[PDB]
């Protein structure tokens, strides 16, 4: 069962989709093909939940249900920062402008 | 595999270049006789995003013969979005 | 049976013409509304029960009602006031209720315009 | 008319399945190749009709007129049931283009005399206006038929 991800680091956003049953590894391996770092020097996360390499996409509570094509889950990347883990840090998007009045209800 | 498209505001969006290539603007610049890199100076990375996740959408859910869910656009990124369509020609 | 009568009268020199406000109304607004009703297709012209195979339709049917004979009587100004010309609305819904099975597609249609028919009614101005 | 149903009387039993999130308007088109709509199916509904073979459908979005997919495809005419079997017309979400997709949204959201207040280009104006409609369709699909 696919699962449609947004892999996102600092200002980078990796859209990928991979199965309930693949695990947070072969993910890692998946950002080591674009990004050009090793799985040991990658962080994946759920929130603020750092997820073992070993466990499949659905034992970490991502489902097909909630990571669809058009809304994307989100997976948390934090990189090595030299003998330290740089801490996780998500630049958010740009804002839009304010709601015009003739589409408020 | 893989396309880098930089919204004005500099965020990266790394998606598979076949997604990409829905839309028609993007897939002439990429045609000819590779360029693995677009940035568009006049899409927000808030519209960028959306995009991307359109593209998501239209290669998952054309010639599928499972019933489709709505692609959900928000009342605040319709014009911009709508703009942005536009000029990508998706 | 079958034949089709003579659909309902629209004019008669005999019966008082007259025009108000109200039914102004009744067919600028509420007919209009209706007349252009994606539902408003069965409804236009007078049942052509041979044509569709109703059987008994006018034997059941005794005082059958459409909204292009509504909509000529009020172009002819044929009804004294707005309630004689509400009843004949009323009248081509009933018609229907009775006519055919509860649950029908047609049924289904005559409740959609009847319950738009009702909106329109309720900002009748008063007659002036 | 090339699009239009055929006088068949030949009985022929039909399920409107609607798989869509919008409220389904069933448009008979008639003998006379005339948009004749039927009663609309909530989302996720179905209903068994009586209709009759070579009679001609296609489905609507019953409060825009969008346009909808019957069995994938836009028109939908239903054979002789094989054996009292039913006919199954599923009706889905078409995968709109993005822009047709904002064009709905923004029209879901503005009045059409405030098109002209929205800080958009001219040209978006024009396709704002022009409302998706059956007549509209039934055009292109005869050309299209003319063509194949
Ligand atoms: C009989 C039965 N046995 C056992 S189960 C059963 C049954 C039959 C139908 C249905 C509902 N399946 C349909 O609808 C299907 C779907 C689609 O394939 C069309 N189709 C039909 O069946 C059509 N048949 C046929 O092609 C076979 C017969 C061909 C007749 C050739 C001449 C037809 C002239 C066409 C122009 N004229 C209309 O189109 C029209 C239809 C209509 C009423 C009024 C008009 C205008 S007019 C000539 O009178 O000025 C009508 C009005 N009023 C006020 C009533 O009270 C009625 N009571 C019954 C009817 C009416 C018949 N009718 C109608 N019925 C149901 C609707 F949902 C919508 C309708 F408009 C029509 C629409 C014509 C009935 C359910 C059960």
């Amino acid at each position: 069962m696919d699962v449609f991800l947004m892999i996102r680091r600092h200002k980078t956003t990796i859209f990928t989709d991979a199965k309930e049953s693949s695990t947070v590894f072969e993910l890692k391996r998946i950002v080591e093909g674009i990004l050009k770092r090793p799985p040991d020097e990658q962080r994946l996360y759920k929130d603020d939940q750092l997820l073992d390499d070993g466990k499949t996409l659905g034992e970490c509570g991502f489902t097909s249900q909630t990571a669809r094509p058009q809304a994307p889950a989100t997976v948390g990347l934090a990189f090595r920062a030299d003998d330290t883990f740089e801490a996780l840090c998500i630049e958010p998007f740009s804002s839009p402008p304010e709601l015009p009045d003739v589409m408020k209800p | 595999m893989y396309v880098k498209l930089i919204s004005s505001d500099g965020h990266e969006f790394i998606v598979k270049r076949e997604h990409a290539l829905t839309s028609g603007t993007i897939k002439a610049m990429l045609s000819g006789p590779e360029t693995n890199e677009v940035n568009f100076r006049e899409i927000p990375s808030h519209v960028l995003s959306k995009v991307c996740m359109y593209f998501t959408y239209k290669v998952r859910y054309t010639n599928s013969s499972t019933e489709i869910p709505e692609f959900p656009i928000a009342p605040e990124i319709a014009l911009e979005l709508l703009m942005a369509a536009n000029f990508l020609d998706c | 049976s079958n034949a089709n009568p003579p659909p309902p009268e629209t004019s008669n020199p005999n019966k008082p013409k007259r025009q108000t406000n109200q039914l102004q109304y009744l067919l600028r607004v509420v007919l209009k509304t209706l007349w252009k009703h994606q539902f408003a297709w069965p409804f236009q012209q007078p049942v052509d029960a041979v044509k569709l195979n109703l059987p008994d339709y006018y034997k059941i049917i005794k005082t059958p009602m459409d909204m292009g004979t509504i909509k000529k009587r009020l172009e002819n100004n044929y009804y004294w006031n707005a309630q004689e010309c509400i009843q004949d609305f009323n009248t081509m819904f009933t018609n229907c209720y009775i006519y055919n099975k509860p649950g029908d597609d047609i049924v289904l249609m005559a409740e959609a315009l009847e319950k738009l028919f009702l909106q329109k009614i309720n900002e009748l101005p008063t007659e002036e | 008319p090339v699009l239009r149903s055929v006088n068949s009387r030949e009985p022929s039993q039909v399920i409107f399945c609607n798989r869509s999130p919008r409220v389904v308007l069933p448009v008979w088109l008639n003998f006379d190749g005339e948009p004749q709509p039927y009663p609309t199916l909530p989302p996720g509904t179905g209903r068994r009709i009586h209709s009759y073979r070579g009679h001609l459908w296609l489905f609507r979005d019953a409060g825009t007129h969008d346009g909808l997919l019957v069995n994938q495809t836009e028109l939908f005419v239903p054979s002789l049931n094989v054996d009292g079997q039913p006919i199954f017309a599923n009706i889905t979400l078409p995968v709109y283009t993005l822009k047709e997709r904002c064009l709905q949204v923004v029209r879901s959201l503005v009045k059409p005399e405030n098109y002209r207040r929205l800080d958009i280009v001219r040209s978006l104006y024009e396709d704002l206006e022009d409302h998706p409609n059956v007549q509209k369709d039934l055009e292109r699909l005869t050309q299209e038929r003319i063509a194949h």
